[PDB]
């Protein structure tokens, strides 16, 4: 409709004068809705006027031109208490055969009319001029007509119209005579409420219906002096009349016809606003259970609430689809939730639930769209006007930001059924050139063009007047002038160049791969945020990075499972260093906050760290885990831990560099550290900081298909992440995520006698110091300095030994928690005594695995 | 503001770097020992302020804040605040010069 | 309608929302007063922020000029309407006639980059980049 009403307002003149008046003075006479200073009404702009008399007829004459041409109006007049009777009689046809309904009855009928007024009504005494006027439905559609009755001229009240109404449902001689007419129930051809409704303005009509044809006209005169005397004329030359103007019941200026004297807020939204209108038209496709269902209900009205401020009554128009959910709920958490998705989401289901409706609504706003551009510039199509269009086509599929180097870049979302590489779809692709777009342009938007090409056609072949046939034959004619386009290079390069500014989605890059809880994998989209799931759908989540590696969930019974746990088992026999290692490797999935830990794991060669190592690095892929080189221990390759989760080193008595270490245990450090190696580290540091991070474990098990294939092996592959994903649920329902909560005994006493072998002071604090809280002994940093000397000098070497450098290194050492500053402001040792040589322990001083029965990757019920 | 957020052990000397010392940034450096140069104090060394922390967490022992309460922004908004009330608080006083302000803890210590 | 025809107009339209102000690198720059109900990163409010290409402006060519180019066309059409001598008519009627010949340019992309190439010299303001940020205050 809309397209028709676009192309009557402009081939139309007089349809662009009367817009154009009603714009520029007749809007300062705009009247409030549910003003009672309404006299006219706009069924299509929605807007209320109140005219005085003086414009009231400019308008009246606007009303006049416009109509003569044919255009589809659809005002309405308001009639109050005191105004003209309308009488409407929509007959019901017991045939399809329209009844004749020659002068002969209608002179009848008016006759029968002016009775029943005499009988049921007082009129002023004198000649009095009444009026008469007879539209009929112009067809009769499946045996139903109808016809109305306008009496301008006449003044009553509404309590007169009344009881007249009542009157004519009485009336044996209308029923009789509309008995042979064929219609069906002639005492129900009366409107009861023709009282009430304001009328439709001459020459309008109803949306989708064609307006009422004026038959004839007759008038009537009327004497007090004879009351028995009914002279009844048809008029002659109606048409020469402003007949707009004649038929108002409240114009009082009418040049023949002369006065005798006897929820708006939804409605405004959804016509301000196209995309409001659309999105209403898609949101009846949805299944019944998304307003009554709470997480579906929610999902919409957050969508809604993000797509912008003002979709408000919307969202209570859709919350109010169930009366019993409305106030069972509804009515309070529409303003609870009003106070991550958006139409896209909709957009999609509305397409999963109604599919083809969903088509036919977005191909007829595709074309909608399209002729609006046509329809306003003569056909002649420019870049901006197909950016737009493509745009509303395909939208949901491209994302243009700025890269760091100025340039704008395509991305694409994938979808099956299209060529791409092996793990890349559900997914955001970085694509030099939108190909997809210039294809689409060529091929898809041509059936668009098509749709209006045949519409331009149909109105040609139409019956229209002449200079609306040669302004068509024009418009086609340029039309396919500009047709050709879509296919030329560089048109489709410039219509590209403008669509990279709608297409502009600004903060896409800063937000890509953002969040930590969610992995791109083969199959789609892994999420931890919630334990349990794969997003293997449409969604919004911006993803791009990807590993190759297809995610299954935890299935016990696979033979893949099965083996990798025994090849586990075997490498690791102990359950608590298993369950350890497992978890803390299952962390490298994870690519968020870390806890500071770096591992020291030896092994004697052939034992499988290597090649638990490789799997889980290939697992990961490249995109999240590294290989680091040693060579920056023992000394730009810091920037390789960027956005990854994995980290690992693979000669003899490699010296470490305590800086490197501590830088890089410190963008931010989102990596899990390992250091394999088969010869044992040497650490040239004794700060507690450094060393409490540490840990060292060595492989013991010597192996005596896997090596070479089994770690190609896809299924392998996905098996091997399935068993760490659920390590990683297990350690985050357990522990909440720790890894210093899990208890490895072995590692810890592993790590501690690596560390006491290396470092000189923790196992001169373990075997020469030993806590006491009785022995409260002031070894202060100086005593316990110089005891330290003689240790290094009678124990180990002799070297010289500097009192400032030591006490500074036991500050910081194990024993920090045992030195109180001194009111002299002087450290000291509290609570603890010093071993000397051939010392023992005293009293009350002290130095400073349940296998289950079954499997041990299962889920062991003790905390 | 430019932090030295870091240090191992003593720091190193600092003689041509606290000549380059003596520019519209505040400066701090955050060493666990002493550094290994100084100079006259009405020379070069004039400028060095010295602090010792004193209170161990685990009145000198006292039991989130690192991984948690660091990240929220409205811990951030309300430690804004905190530094724009001191500003208005120093400005009003000492009319913004930072000597005028008695502090004999830190100039013993330095 | 020709470049800086067009340049002028926008420059009278929206003047108080970008300047342009060449850097050292010898290219002019765009720059963009961010207002509320925009998108935009965060704490990027009542802020000017550095643009490669004026988006805003090219989308603003295209949808809010042709306001402007959709009144003129009903202002000519309403001096058509009225009663006039046979020679204004038809000077009307051809100025019609080339209005709409140069009226879908906006919409070119060819067009709409010379239109901001003219723009920005309208919309230079000297020194600003020096000026930039200089307040410590």
């Amino acid at each position: 409709d809309t397209i028709q009403l676009t192309a009557q307002r402009k081939y139309l003149a007089e349809v662009q004068a009367l817009e154009t008046l009603l714009a520029r003075e007749l809007s300062v006479f705009l009247t409030e809705p549910g003003s009672k200073k309404t006299n006219i009404i706009n069924r299509i702009t929605g807007k209320t006027y109140a005219l005085p008399s003086t414009e009231l007829l400019r308008f009246y004459e606007h009303l006049e031109q416009c109509r003569k041409q044919g255009a589809l109006m659809y005002f309405l007049e308001r009639q109050g208490t005191y105004s003209g009777l309308m009488l409407d009689y929509d007959l019901k046809l017991n045939t399809n055969a329209a009844p004749s309904l020659e002068s002969s009855v209608l002179s009848r009928l008016c006759h029968r009319i002016f009775v029943h007024i005499k009988n049921s009504s007082v009129l002023p005494e004198g000649s009095h001029k009444i009026h008469f006027f007879f539209t009929l439905k112009p067809e009769a559609v499946q045996g139903k007509y109808g016809f109305h009755v306008l009496i301008p001229g006449l003044k009553m009240a509404a309590s007169t119209k009344k009881s007249i109404i009542a009157s004519l449902q009485h009336d044996a001689t209308v029923q009789k005579i509309l008995h042979e007419q064929g219609v069906a129930n002639p005492e129900s051809c009366l409107d009861p409420h023709s009282a009430s409704v304001p009328s439709l303005l001459y020459g309008s009509s109803k949306l989708n219906h064609r307006p009422y044809q004026l038959k004839t006209g007759f008038e009537l005169v009327f004497d007090s002096s004879d009351p028995d005397y009914i002279p009844i004329h048809q008029i002659k030359n109606i048409e020469s009349y402003n007949l707009v103007s004649e038929l108002s019941l409240t114009n009082e200026q009418g040049s023949l016809v002369r006065p005798v004297y006897c929820d708006h807020s939804l409605s405004i939204l959804m016509l301000h606003d196209p995309e409001a209108r659309y999105l209403h038209k898609i949101l009846n496709l949805l299944p019944p259970e998304y307003y009554v269902e709470y997480p579906l209900w929610s999902n919409v009205v957050f969508a809604l609430a993000n797509t912008s401020a003002n979709y408000r009554p919307l969202a209570e128009w859709f919350s109010q689809k169930c009366p019993e959910k409305w106030n069972t709920g509804g009515k309070e958490k529409l303003e609870k939730l009003w106070n991550k998705i958006t139409k896209r989401s909709i957009m999609y289901w509305a397409h999963k639930h109604a599919p083809q409706q969903y088509k036919e609504i977005v191909e007829q706003g595709y074309f909608s769209i399209l002729a609006e551009y046509v329809y306003s510039y003569n056909g002649t199509l420019e870049h901006y006007m197909i950016a737009k269009v493509i745009y509303a086509m395909m939208g949901n599929k491209f994302v243009v930001d700025v890269d760091s180097n100025g340039k704008y870049v395509w991305f694409e979302f994938v979808l099956p059924g299209q060529p791409m590489n092996q793990g890349e779809i559900w997914k955001w692709r970085k694509e030099v050139n939108p190909d997809e777009l210039h294809i689409y342009i060529s091929e898809n938007f041509s059936r668009v063009m098509d749709r209006i090409t045949e519409h331009i056609k149909y109105h040609l072949s139409q019956p229209h007047e002449t200079n609306i046939l040669n302004y068509y034959k024009k418009l086609l004619k340029a039309f396919e002038r500009s047709k050709s386009k879509i296919f030329n290079d560089s048109f489709k390069k410039g219509v590209i160049r403008q669509a990279e500014f709608l297409f502009r989605q600004r903060s896409f890059i800063q937000t890509l791969d953002t969040n930590p809880y969610l992995l791109g994998v083969g199959n789609g989209v892994l999420s931890i945020e919630t334990i349990p799931k794969l997003i293997n759908h449409f969604h919004e989540h911006p993803i791009h990075q990807y590993t190759h590696i297809c995610y299954e969930p935890f299935n016990p019974e696979n033979p893949w499972t099965k083996l990798l746990l025994n090849a586990l088992q075997d490498i690791i026999p102990e359950l608590d260093a298993r369950l350890w290692i497992m978890f803390y490797l299952s962390t490298a999935i994870f690519r968020g906050l870390k806890e500071a830990l770096m591992l020291l794991w030896l092994g004697g060669g052939c034992n499988g760290k290597t090649f638990l190592m490789r799997l889980v690095a290939m697992v990961l892929g490249d995109h999240y885990a590294s290989k680091l080189n040693i060579s920056l221990l023992t000394s730009s390759a810091f920037m390789r831990l960027k956005g990854r989760g994995y980290g690992y080193f693979e000669n003899k008595s490699e010296i470490l560099n305590t800086s490197r270490l501590k830088e890089m245990v410190n963008f931010q450090m989102t990596a899990t550290m390992v250091a394999a190696s088969n010869y044992n580290f040497i650490i040239d540091t004794t700060d507690h900081g450094t060393w409490r991070r540490l840990r060292h474990y060595r492989s013991k098990v010597k192996f005596c298909r896997f090596i070479h294939e089994y770690i190609m092996d896809p299924n392998c592959q996905n098996a091997f992440f399935s068993i760490l994903v659920y390590f990683w649920e297990k350690l985050q329902k357990e522990y909440n995520g720790q890894i210093k909560k899990v208890f490895c005994p072995t590692i810890e006493s592993e790590t501690e006698a690596y560390r006491k072998s290396q470092d000189t002071l923790h196992r001169f604090i373990t075997e020469r110091v030993v806590e006491s809280p009785s022995a409260e002994t002031v070894y202060n940093l100086s005593e316990v300095v110089t005891a330290y000397a003689e240790w290094y000098n009678a124990n180990i070497n002799v070297k010289r030994h500097i009192a400032l450098e030591l006490s500074q290194e036991l500050e910081n050492s194990v024993l920090e928690k045992y030195l109180q500053w001194s009111p002299n402001k002087t450290r000291i040792l509290k609570g603890c005594r010093i071993l000397h040589k051939f010392e023992t322990l005293q009293p009350g001083e002290s130095y400073i695995i349940c296998e289950p029965k079954n499997k041990w990757w299962e889920w062991s019920p003790n905390p | 503001y430019g932090y030295f957020e870091e240090t191992n052990k003593s720091e190193i000397l600092n003689t041509s770097r606290l000549k380059e010392m003596v520019m519209t940034a505040t400066m701090v450096a955050a060493s666990n020992y002493n550094f290994i140069i100084d100079t006259t104090d009405h020379g070069t060394w004039r400028r060095l302020r010295h602090y010792r922390s004193k209170v161990k967490f685990c009145s000198y022992e006292k039991k989130r804040f690192i991984h948690e309460y660091i990240m929220d922004p409205n811990c951030q908004n309300a430690f804004f605040s905190i530094l724009v009330y001191f500003w208005e608080k120093l400005q009003k006083e000492y009319n913004g010069q930072i000597k005028k302000v008695f502090c004999p803890t830190i100039e013993s210590e330095t």
